[PDB]
């Protein structure tokens, strides 16, 4: 058994990192004390769920987890909240000045001062490791921590683990939920110091969070609460196989192998269904075959974009309930003739496909309702381009006026950085467009 | 269209169906960024109390 | 950062503070003795933004209040909320000022700003992370507008990397103490173009007008104006002094709201408009309060916004209400006028809601405009320099202070390139 | 109040829906770069379809289906045809045609023209990209390309009375949000002037029917009908006089036929029935009616210039149906091609 290391940076981290943890305890059925009735083997094990929590002579059971934020709020509401006990005091590491939505300010100004503590607390939860993994790194791309600390802490991590494999959940920003102008700065920025230092990142456009949590769970202006609920489902569903038993994406590795050929286009579309109402009164489970369609439906993406214009590089299900192979290659059979999917020609069309028969697991008082089976397709289609389209647009729009640039000047970027992490945006829509289109 | 590399355990199975074939920097570089990036920040700093001693 | 150092200078200046330290007192409990006697704990959870926690559990406001005559400091401290000041703090000198900006910031307010930097030291050593500070002030007086500017650039250097936010009051001939107004006027605009991170326009020529035409006052006073302003203080630091999800700092409302760093001068706003004597009882539907906030009626800087675009907007909802009706009503606003707003600042109107209302309202809106419309203001000031001093009419009152005509000048030539670059994004792109 | 901008200055159409739409005095048009529209009238390239239907608090249509120009160049149209199913490789409405790339299906181009001049029956083809050139002999052809298409030419066509001159048939077809498909009822045909000649294929103005080049190469222009187009009042009585049928027998059944067919194989592609922006297209499909009474295919344009009679009656229809329909206000010319 081989180790991951969860990281969580920023606001959106921490909190979509509690959200994930809570689940992860709810599904390994770890109280909120770290007590876990299910491991006869105290004091340690070579275990899957190992992979994620460490055991403690008293039998406790403790994340590999560190939140990292410039800022003390949200981690102090993980230090008095419901799970106190369950983290090391060592791991919840905060400053008292924010990077007040300021790539730079997080990147140089207030990062400087704090990565070398970051690192020494990450090492020492490495050191608790036999054979470490990896990393499993959580941030937004708007936030002044969330960019600005995450792509120097990404440098460093590759400097000082340079065989370790390293995967992101990115948030991307949504006007609907987004609080500062300059995302798109920082965005792009963060984006270019991190694109060679990450394997895969998984990205979630707020827009579509929010979109799902308006039609299907019947929320009217749905919070941070819901939005990061949901996103656990679909955190959980794509890293499931490293706390279970399987063959499939049963390591880090693993998964830039079945979802990355081109190390550059290493951004996979998630795609999670069936999203059902806690408060529907009456509700018919869908089949295998329901479900497996609705993944190729865009309103279920984590990103609004339309794979029927781009072309597939790799494509993985992942199944958690009830099901069987057999529905799913005739689930599959129907949909490849009622779809359009096309592969790249370098690239076999199929699938790999995971089923776990433990269906998804749902926190008491959620919004999201139990459900027989359901589903997650990771596919790296490069259809995903238009969210950099967008992003680069907003960025162009911005630059073109030099707005707001001083803010980062002031703390001691160069304009040059703006110019060049947005030309090596233009080279990666580019690639995309070479993959893809015809 | 076939099933390959087909596992099974107590916990789920898992397989692949395929239906056609086909046709870093250092840490002194980034020590030096840091500090290349304080300095004009402390350059500006001193420009500011420059003009505020005039 | 959590605390904020407030500083409140001259007359006008102590004025509106005053107000403003009674509108938050009540929003947060405070008594006039100084004691807390409210029934929500929200009203603790960020009283440290503005109080500091005294001995016998009391809380002291964190205010330094200035002036060079003692008339209004001791109007203040016979006042209402006057105990509830910390006695040092009321650094005062006896020779005033005579409406003279060279007085101010020169010659007898240089006599008397080193001991008030010794009050706010004493201050900010007492704070656990300093957000900033932020000054009530005219600009068209002596003590306020220019030992406020003097004040404003020895805290700069003393604590050159936190943020100087303003409340900057601007002089109308419609209400005028002295002809002199717009020299001193030109001189502090020329200081602050310089020196803060965010100023608040508050222009008395619309104060004024508010008062007259919407709250029907035939003939308002000074305190019918400090109301407005009062309110208008306490709607902008609401997302500072409660519990939010925003979790809003001085920082990040300069970092978004000003894309070069001379313009930050903002149009404030509130909705609904109140007199002290009419209490009206009806609520406002949210359509209402929109509408109202983004009215021209509703700004306190006497410029006109269809008469430029928004650079960048912030609004702040205060009550209960339906968030989705707000989102709606918001970008009904911003879609049925884009013309209005610039197209390279992608979504450059963002909004705050805060569940508790204001003393004597249920729903209230408080709006931040970063416009070029505010170059009328300025050029309306400038004009008015300019028919004085192209004869050299009253400057004997500031060379007998040493200054020289080479001062004005470049002031005024400062104020020309302020209406320059406004004039300049308002027709970008 | 809707708002729509307009990032297309050269069209004909959507000036005149433009125009129409301000009169209503409930569109507002906005500059061509702010994204808070209600409706996009889009550019003919690189149209940012990645940019559209992201405006929180705005429904977004759009006048071009992202994905249709897989039926709307002449290369991916052939290529299209031929594979996807339900256009048969035996499609009996699609002349026989394969694409050529300059110096591919050269090889079976040249093995099925062999197996014909066995037979000897006509062989002349023409190559499509004004450009185009028939001919009997593949070596010129292949000289004249040195991406194009060759067809096999329609060597007995339909020939108007009097005059002895061919034509093609224009369809103007309106795909709305939902996928519901449009016939406008008012076809143009346009014909040649100067007779048909089977042997001398270099004059160009004999074979070519399009305006542009009537216009200018033309003997006489205009002197059966006005502007060398034929409209279907007079082309069904002149059918009913001369062959004894209806246009909408010997031919508009047929037109219908391959509309239908043509746009329900695209459908699945390019439906925006669940995406987050809408769109509505105007297509215009090019037919020609051999001797026979039989109808063919030539080519479909996307972007596709009226005629200035049906300007005003064709884009108050296109209001009503693409855009009313989604943006509602305050018998038809459609008729719909039920599938
Ligand atoms: N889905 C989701 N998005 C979040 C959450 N919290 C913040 N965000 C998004 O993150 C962006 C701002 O990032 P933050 O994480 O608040 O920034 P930060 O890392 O705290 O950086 P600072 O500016 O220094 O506080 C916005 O676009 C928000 O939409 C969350 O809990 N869930
Ligand atoms: N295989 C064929 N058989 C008979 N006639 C043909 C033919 N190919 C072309 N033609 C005639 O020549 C003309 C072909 O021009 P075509 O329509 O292919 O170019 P075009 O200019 O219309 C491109 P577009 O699709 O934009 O209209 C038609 O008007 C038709 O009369
Ligand atoms: N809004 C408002 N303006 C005031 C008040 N008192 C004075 N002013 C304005 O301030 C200017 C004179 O400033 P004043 O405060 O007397 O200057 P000082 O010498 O700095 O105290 C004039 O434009 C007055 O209109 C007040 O209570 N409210
Ligand atoms: C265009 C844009 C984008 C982002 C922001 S924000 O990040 O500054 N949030 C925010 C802050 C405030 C205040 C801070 C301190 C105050 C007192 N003094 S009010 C008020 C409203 C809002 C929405 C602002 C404007
Ligand atoms: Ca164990
Ligand atoms: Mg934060
Ligand atoms: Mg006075
Ligand atoms: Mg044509």
């Amino acid at each position: 058994m081989r180790e991951c290391i969860s990281i969580h940076v920023g606001q959106a981290g921490v909190q979509i990192g509690n959200a994930c943890w809570e689940l992860y305890c709810l599904e390994h059925g770890i109280q909120p004390d770290g007590q876990m009735p299910s491991d006869k083997t105290i004091g340690g094990g070579d275990d899957s769920f190992n992979t994620f929590f460490s055991e403690t002579g008293a039998g406790k059971h403790v994340p590999r987890a560190v939140f990292v934020d410039l800022e003390p709020t949200v981690i102090d509401e993980v230090r008095t909240g419901t799970y106190r006990q369950l983290f090391h005091p060592e791991q919840l590491i905060t400053g008292k000045e924010d990077a007040a939505n300021n790539y730079a300010r997080g990147h140089y100004t207030i990062g400087k001062e704090i990565i070398d503590l970051v690192l020494d607390r990450i090492r020492k939860l490495a050191d608790q490791c036999t054979g470490l993994q990896g990393f499993l790194v959580f941030h937004s791309f708007g936030g002044g921590t969330g960019s600005g600390f995450t792509s120097l802490l990404m440098e460093r991590l590759s400097v000082d683990y340079g065989k370790k494999s390293k995967l992101e959940f990115s948030i991307y920003p949504a006007p609907q939920v987004s609080t500062a102008v300059v995302e798109p700065y920082n965005s792009i920025l963060t984006t270019h110091t991190t694109l060679e230092h990450s394997d895969c990142a998984f990205m979630v456009d707020n827009e579509a969070i929010y979109d799902i949590c308006r039609r299907n769970l019947d929320i009217e202006r749905p919070t941070y609460t819901n939005l990061n609920r949901l996103i656990s489902q679909i955190v959980s569903s794509i890293t499931a196989s490293l706390r279970f038993d399987g063959a499939l994406n049963v390591d880090l590795t693993e998964f830039q192998t079945n979802l990355v050929p081109y190390p550059r286009i290493h951004f996979p579309l998630a795609t999670y269904a069936p999203v059902i109402s806690a408060e529907k009164a009456y509700h018919e489970q869908l089949s295998v075959a329901e479900i497996t369609n609705a993944c190729f439906e865009p309103a279920n993406q984590m990103v609004k974009c339309d794979p029927r214009h781009g072309k597939y590089m790799a494509c993985c299900l992942l199944y958690r309930g009830d099901v069987v192979p057999k529905d799913v290659n005739a689930a599959i059979a129907t949909i490849k003739t009622k779809r359009s999917i096309q592969f790249v020609d370098w690239c076999p069309t199929g699938f790999k496909v995971g089923i776990n028969y433990q269906p998804p697991t749902v926190v008491p008082g959620g919004d999201l309702a139990k459900v027989q089976r359901a589903v997650c397709m990771l596919s790296n289609t490069t259809a995903i381009a238009e969210a950099w389209a967008r992003l680069d647009h907003k960025f162009d729009l911005m630059y073109a006026k030099r707005a707001f640039v001083h803010w980062y000047v002031g703390e001691g970027m160069e304009e040059g950085e703006f110019s060049e992490a947005r030309e090596d945006m233009a080279a990666l829509e580019k690639d995309y467009e070479e993959v893809g289109v015809d | 269209m076939e099933v390959i590399e087909l596992n099974k355990c107590t916990s789920g199975q898992s397989f692949e169906v395929i239906l056609k074939p086909p046709s870093d920097p250092s840490l002194e570089e980034i020590q030096k960024k840091l500090e290349a990036a304080e300095e004009r920040r402390k350059y500006q700093e001193a420009e500011l109390l420059k003009h505020l001693a005039e | 950062m959590r605390e904020i150092v407030h500083i409140q200078a001259g007359q006008c200046g102590n004025q509106i503070g005053a107000k403003f330290w009674e509108v938050i007192s009540d929003e947060h409990g405070i008594d006039p003795t100084g004691s807390y006697h409210g029934d929500s704990d929200l009203q603790l959870e960020r009283i440290n933004v503005y109080y500091n926690e005294a001995t016998g559990n009391k809380y002291v406001p964190r205010a330094i209040l200035v002036d060079l005559e003692p008339g209004t400091m001791d109007s203040v401290r016979s006042g209402p909320f006057g105990q509830i000041f910390r006695p040092d703090n009321f650094v005062f000198g006896q020779s005033g000022a005579g409406n003279n900006w060279a007085k101010g910031h020169y010659t007898e307010g240089a006599e008397l700003v080193d001991s008030v930097l010794d009050v706010v030291r004493k201050e900010s050593e007492s704070c656990d992370c300093l957000q900033g500070f932020q000054l009530t002030h005219s600009l068209g007086g002596g003590t306020g507008s220019g030992m406020g500017t003097l004040l404003i650039s020895k805290i700069r250097e003393e604590y050159p990397d936190r943020i100087m936010n303003t409340f900057s009051v601007m002089p109308s001939p419609k209400v005028s103490d002295t002809v002199v107004e717009p020299y001193n006027a030109t001189l502090s605009v020329h200081q602050l173009v310089e020196n803060t991170d965010e100023t608040y326009c508050i222009d008395n020529e619309a104060l004024y007008d508010i008062c007259f035409r919407t709250l029907k006052l035939t003939t308002p006073t000074y305190g019918d104006l400090n109301h407005l302003v009062s309110a208008t203080m306490s709607g902008v630091t609401t997302c500072l002094r409660f519990p939010g999800q925003l979790n809003a700092d001085l920082r990040k409302l300069a970092v978004n709201m000003v894309p070069f760093p001379r313009l930050h001068f903002f149009m404030p706003g509130f909705a609904p408009l109140t007199s002290r004597g009419s209490q009206q009882y009806r609520a406002l539907t949210v359509p209402e309060l929109t509408q109202q906030m983004f009215d021209s009626k509703n700004m306190m800087a006497a410029c006109d916004p269809r008469h430029g675009r928004y650079l960048t907007v912030a609004a702040i909802f205060r009550g209960r209400m339906s968030m989705k009706e707000v989102d709606e009503q918001m970008l009904n606003v911003q879609n049925k006028n884009s013309s209005y707003f610039v197209e390279w600042i992608p979504n450059n109107v963002k909004t705050a809601v805060c569940d508790i209302p204001p003393r004597g309202l249920k729903m209230s809106a408080t709006f931040i405009g970063n416009s070029t419309a505010i170059q009328e203001l300025f050029k309306r000031i400038s004009e008015q320099f300019t028919a004085m001093f192209r004869r050299k009419a009253f400057l004997h009152w500031y060379t007998g202070e040493g200054m020289d005509e080479m001062e004005f000048t470049e002031a005024e030539s400062n104020m020309n390139d302020l209406v320059s670059e406004y004039q300049q994004y308002q027709d970008a792109t | 109040m809707y708002t729509f901008v307009v990032r297309d200055e050269n069209s004909s159409v959507y000036a005149e829906v433009s125009r129409l739409l301000l009169a209503t005095g409930q569109w507002k048009r906005l500059r061509k770069d702010n994204p808070r529209f209600n409706l996009m009238l889009g550019e003919r390239n690189r149209l940012p379809f990645g940019r559209l239907g992201h405006e929180p608090g705005l429904v977004q249509l759009v006048n071009y289906y992202r994905g249709a120009d897989k039926l709307c160049r002449k290369a991916s149209l052939v290529k299209l045809i031929k594979t996807s199913p339900e256009l048969s490789e035996s499609c009996t409405w699609f002349p026989e045609s394969y694409v050529i790339y300059p110096t591919d299906e050269r090889e079976v181009f040249l093995a099925a023209y062999n197996r014909r001049r066995e037979g000897r029956e006509g062989n002349v083809w023409i190559a499509k990209s004004e450009g185009i050139l028939i001919s009997s002999e593949a070596s010129e052809l292949l000289d004249f390309i040195d991406v194009h298409v060759i067809q096999k030419y329609l060597e007995k066509p339909l020939l108007l009375e009097p005059g002895h001159r061919k034509f093609d048939i224009r369809s103007w077809v309106l795909v709305d949000h939902l996928y519901n498909i449009y016939l406008y009822r008012e076809g143009v045909l346009r014909t040649s002037s100067e007779p048909y000649n089977s042997a001398n294929f270099q004059d160009k103005t004999c074979h070519l029917t399009n305006h542009c080049i009537q216009k200018e190469y033309s003997k006489n222009y205009g002197r059966y009908e006005e502007g060398n187009e034929m409209f279907f009042e007079e082309f069904n009585q002149y059918l009913m006089d001369a062959l004894n049928t209806t246009l909408e027998n010997s031919i508009l059944l047929q037109i219908k036929h391959i509309i239908r067919s043509c746009l329900m194989c695209i459908e699945p592609a390019i439906s925006t029935k669940h995406l987050h922006y809408q769109s509505f297209q105007l297509f215009g499909f090019d037919f020609m009616v051999d001797e026979e009474l039989k109808v063919w295919l030539i080519e479909v344009n996307g972007a596709p210039a009226c005629a200035q009679k049906l300007y005003a009656e064709l884009c108050q229809g296109i209001v009503d149906v693409a855009i009313s329909s989604v943006f509602p206000l305050a018998t038809s010319i459609f008729i719909k091609l039920h599938h």
